[PDB]
Protein backbone atom coordinates (compact mmCIF):
# COMPACT_ATOMS: atom_id res chain seq x y z
CA UNK A 1 0.00 0.00 0.00
CA UNK A 2 1.64 3.38 -1.22
CA UNK A 3 -0.32 6.33 -0.16
CA UNK A 4 0.14 10.07 -0.25
CA UNK A 5 -1.87 13.19 0.64
CA UNK A 6 -1.47 16.14 -1.63
CA UNK A 7 -2.21 20.11 -2.21
CA UNK A 8 -4.28 20.31 -5.53
CA UNK A 9 -4.24 23.88 -5.95
CA UNK A 10 -3.75 26.99 -3.97
CA UNK A 11 -5.93 29.98 -5.11
CA UNK A 12 -5.47 33.78 -4.36
CA UNK A 13 -7.66 36.97 -5.65
CA UNK A 14 -6.24 40.21 -6.76
CA UNK A 15 -7.31 43.27 -4.52
CA UNK A 16 -9.19 45.53 -6.83
CA UNK A 17 -8.46 49.45 -6.74
CA UNK A 18 -10.81 51.90 -7.31
CA UNK A 19 -9.95 55.48 -7.91
CA UNK A 20 -12.35 57.91 -7.03
CA UNK A 21 -12.32 59.90 -10.38
CA UNK A 22 -14.05 56.95 -12.04
CA UNK A 23 -17.10 57.21 -10.85
CA UNK A 24 -20.61 59.74 -11.61
CA UNK A 25 -19.83 60.57 -7.73
CA UNK A 26 -17.03 62.93 -8.76
CA UNK A 27 -19.40 65.02 -10.66
CA UNK A 28 -20.90 66.28 -7.30
CA UNK A 29 -17.80 67.72 -6.11
CA UNK A 30 -15.14 69.97 -7.12
CA UNK A 31 -11.65 68.47 -5.59
CA UNK A 32 -8.33 70.09 -5.13
CA UNK A 33 -5.18 68.69 -3.12
CA UNK A 34 -4.14 71.63 -0.97
CA UNK A 35 -1.32 70.10 0.57
CA UNK A 36 -1.37 72.89 3.84
CA UNK A 37 -5.16 72.38 5.34
CA UNK A 38 -2.68 71.55 8.06
CA UNK A 39 -1.41 75.12 8.57
CA UNK A 40 -4.69 76.45 7.33
CA UNK A 41 -6.98 78.51 10.27
CA UNK A 42 -10.17 79.25 8.13
CA UNK A 43 -10.77 79.16 4.77
CA UNK A 44 -13.84 80.79 3.57
CA UNK A 45 -15.41 81.45 -0.20
CA UNK A 46 -17.59 84.20 -0.52
CA UNK A 47 -20.68 84.90 -2.31
CA UNK A 48 -22.43 87.68 -4.31
CA UNK A 49 -26.26 87.69 -5.21
CA UNK B 1 5.17 67.77 4.37
CA UNK B 2 7.44 69.32 1.66
CA UNK B 3 5.09 72.46 1.53
CA UNK B 4 7.29 75.30 1.16
CA UNK B 5 5.56 76.23 5.19
CA UNK B 6 7.54 73.81 6.27
CA UNK B 7 10.88 75.48 4.44
CA UNK B 8 10.57 78.53 5.90
CA UNK B 9 9.58 77.96 9.52
CA UNK B 10 12.97 75.60 9.33
CA UNK B 11 14.56 78.73 8.47
CA UNK B 12 13.26 80.71 11.26
CA UNK B 13 14.48 77.62 13.40
CA UNK B 14 18.15 77.56 11.80
CA UNK B 15 18.05 81.18 12.30
CA UNK B 16 16.83 81.01 16.11
CA UNK B 17 19.76 77.91 16.64
CA UNK B 18 22.39 80.11 15.15
CA UNK B 19 21.73 83.04 17.71
CA UNK B 20 21.49 81.27 20.65
CA UNK B 21 24.65 79.36 20.42
CA UNK B 22 26.34 82.36 19.21
CA UNK B 23 24.99 84.05 22.04
CA UNK B 24 26.27 81.37 25.16
CA UNK B 25 29.59 81.26 23.46
CA UNK B 26 29.96 84.47 23.88
CA UNK B 27 28.80 84.45 27.34
CA UNK B 28 32.16 82.37 27.92
CA UNK B 29 34.42 85.26 26.88
CA UNK B 30 32.57 87.83 29.03
CA UNK B 31 32.25 84.86 31.61
CA UNK B 32 36.05 85.16 31.95
CA UNK B 33 36.28 88.75 32.00
CA UNK B 34 33.58 89.08 34.77
CA UNK B 35 35.01 85.77 36.15
CA UNK B 36 38.40 87.91 36.67
CA UNK B 37 37.28 90.60 38.20
CA UNK B 38 35.42 88.85 40.84
CA UNK B 39 38.15 86.60 41.15
CA UNK B 40 40.28 89.57 41.05
CA UNK B 41 37.08 90.63 43.98
CA UNK B 42 37.76 87.66 45.95
CA UNK B 43 41.49 88.16 46.15
CA UNK B 44 41.85 91.59 46.02
CA UNK B 45 42.40 93.78 49.35
CA UNK B 46 40.61 97.12 49.32
CA UNK B 47 43.43 100.27 48.81
CA UNK B 48 42.59 101.52 52.57
CA UNK B 49 43.62 98.17 54.22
Amino acid sequence: DVEFDALLGSYCNTLSLVRFLELGLSVACVCTKFPELAYMNEGRVQFEV
Amino acid sequence: DGTGISLHRQLRAIQQLARNVQAVLGAFERGTADQMLHVLLEKAPPLAL
